[PDB]
């Protein structure tokens, strides 16, 4: 099987 | 290089209680060591845990998408990653190699250190045991505690203070989840 | 029972970034960043599991952006260097001629920057050495392995040699039969 990534968040500005 | 550094880190944590049964998931910001912001599951929204990740708290929550991924996280990420490699991870079992051998506190003095060197083994979880004629040394036991090398094997050195005498069998012990009856290794002066 | 952490990080000014998977303490995998290319801790894992490498560059990026933000939020407020501990040990039982592989253990330092030399009698040996990415802890600190396959005799000494900018003096770990 293939390992899923948690996407990162873009941080406010 | 005088330079000043500035790192940031995110660590996304599954964390599983019997199997897949119980699922604890953690989304976490850092700057240099310090946490600002988290998501967990066990609350559903993200918290700022220093004023720096105030913004983020605020600007993450309002995107209600995005906690709704976080929210289903435990299915999706936790257990889905947890079934993809278990049989190399949860499964993996690696037999603890014995060896006893003696060895000095000071050297020019005689051997008065038994050591149980037990190694290569996987998970980590592990119980080592000195008998002298077949009865348990509590004391004078000494242990470099648990090492990981770093490479999926743990290694220890359990160590016995004690003076051997002629006719004495020494006895390490080594209890472990690979094996089904404890190993004994035998050492005689 | 189990744990399972995806750790990033980004490093400026260095603008170095790392992306790898750990179970309970152990490294399942890291993306090698210049090739775009999994790597895994053992090469058997490959051969039962997968992973995109192109989502970690992805992360990667967010990080560096999100490191930006976050260095003016604290007024550019710097890291702290914290110094490692090392420690130098085979793994298994040395016998003389029985060949063997020195571990240099490098621990609780930040930032994710470090020069470690493996010296042979006083000489830098770089034949058979190898060394993992940078390992997460849970103070979120670092540690590292260096490792270094040798056949003992009673005619060499070996040194692991390693430099962080939170040492005055390079750290020498030594290690002899
Ligand atoms: C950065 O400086 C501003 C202005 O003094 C202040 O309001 C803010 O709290 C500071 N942030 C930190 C993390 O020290
Ligand atoms: C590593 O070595 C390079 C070249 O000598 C140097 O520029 C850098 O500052 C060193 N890094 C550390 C952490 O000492």
């Amino acid at each position: 099987g293939g390992y899923r990534a948690r996407p990162a968040k873009a941080a406010a500005t | 290089d005088t330079r000043p550094r500035f790192l940031e880190q995110v660590k996304h944590e599954c964390h599983f209680f019997n199997g897949t049964e119980r699922v604890r998931f953690l989304d976490r910001y850092f700057y240099h060591q310090e946490e600002y912001v988290r998501f967990d599951s066990d609350v559903g929204e993200y918290r700022a845990v220093t004023e720096l990740g105030r913004p983020d708290a605020e600007y993450w929550n309002s995107q209600k998408d995005l906690l709704e991924q976080k929210r289903a996280a435990v299915d999706t990420y936790c257990r889905h990653n947890y079934g993809v490699g278990e049989s190399f991870t949860v499964q993996r079992r690696v037999y603890p190699e014995v060896t006893v051998y003696p060895a000095k506190t000071q050297p020019l003095q005689h051997h008065n250190l038994l050591v149980c060197s037990v190694n290569g083994f996987y998970p980590g979880s592990i119980e080592v045991r000195w008998f002298r004629n077949g009865q348990e040394e509590k004391t004078g036991v000494v242990s470099t505690g648990l090492i990981q090398n770093g490479d999926w094997t743990f290694q220890t050195l359990v160590m016995l203070e004690t003076v051997p005498r002629s006719g004495e069998v020494y006895t390490c012990q080594v209890e472990h989840p690979s094996l089904t009856s404890p190993l004994t290794v035998e050492w005689r002066a | 029972e189990h744990v399972i952490i995806q750790a990033e990080f980004y490093l400026n000014p260095d603008q170095s970034g790392e992306f790898m998977f750990d179970f309970d303490g152990d490294e399942i995998f890291h993306v090698d960043m210049a090739k775009k290319e999994t790597v895994w801790r053992l090469e058997e894992f490959g051969r039962f599991a997968s992973f995109e490498a192109q989502g970690a560059l992805a992360n990667i990026a967010v990080d560096k952006a999100n490191l930006e933000i976050m260095t003016k939020r604290s007024n550019y407020t710097p890291i702290t260097n914290v110094p490692p501990e090392v420690t130098v040990l085979t793994n298994s039982p040395v016998e003389l001629r029985e060949p063997n592989v020195l571990i240099c253990f490098i621990d609780k330092f930040t930032p994710p920057v470090v020069n470690v030399t493996w010296l042979r009698n006083g000489k830098p040996v770089t034949t058979g050495v190898s060394e993992t990415v940078f390992l997460p802890r849970e103070d979120h600190l670092f540690r590292k392995f260096h490792y270094l396959p040798f056949l003992p005799s009673t005619e060499d000494v070996y040194d692991c040699r390693v430099e962080h900018w939170g040492l005055d003096e390079p750290l020498l770990k030594h290690w002899e039969f």
